[PDB]
């Protein structure tokens, strides 16, 4: 939604350009559009819902 | 200097104008054929038009 | 939330 997403193999984050600031990525600082089918060099990880664990509560 | 692919510096541009960078990556391929066809028209423009 | 809201 805002900055980059980043790797440092490991793991995976997201940070605005002008300072790093890793955070996990989520429902919240993303937004989605189509099928992966189109975008060249696109990667695979969990994309995180912070809703998820409230409605299992 | 900070190295950036070139695909996501063209996607930084277009969120400098308000096209949301998802319209550069589903439109990748028709992008370059265009600004590969418009460098090709310069160098008729010069060629013929001194 | 409102379809998820079965929980
Ligand atoms: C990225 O570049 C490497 C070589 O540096 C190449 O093996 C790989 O296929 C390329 N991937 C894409 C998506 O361009
Ligand atoms: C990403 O995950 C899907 C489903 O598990 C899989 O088909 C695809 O091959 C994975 N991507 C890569 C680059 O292998």
């Amino acid at each position: 939604r805002e900055g980059v997403f980043v790797s440092n193999g490991t793991h995976w984050f997201v940070t605005q350009r002008n300072f790093y600031e890793p955070q996990i990525i989520t429902t919240d600082n993303t937004f989605v559009s189509g099928n992966c089918d189109v975008v060249i060099g696109i990667v695979n990880n969990t994309v995180y819902d912070p809703l998820q664990p409230e409605l299992d509560s | 200097a900070l190295q950036i692919p070139f695909a996501m510096q063209m996607a930084y541009r277009f969120n400098g104008i308000g096209v949301t960078q998802n319209v550069l990556y589903e439109n990748q391929k028709l992008i370059a054929n265009q600004f590969n066809s418009a460098i090709g028209k310069i160098q008729d423009s010069l060629s013929s038009t001194a």
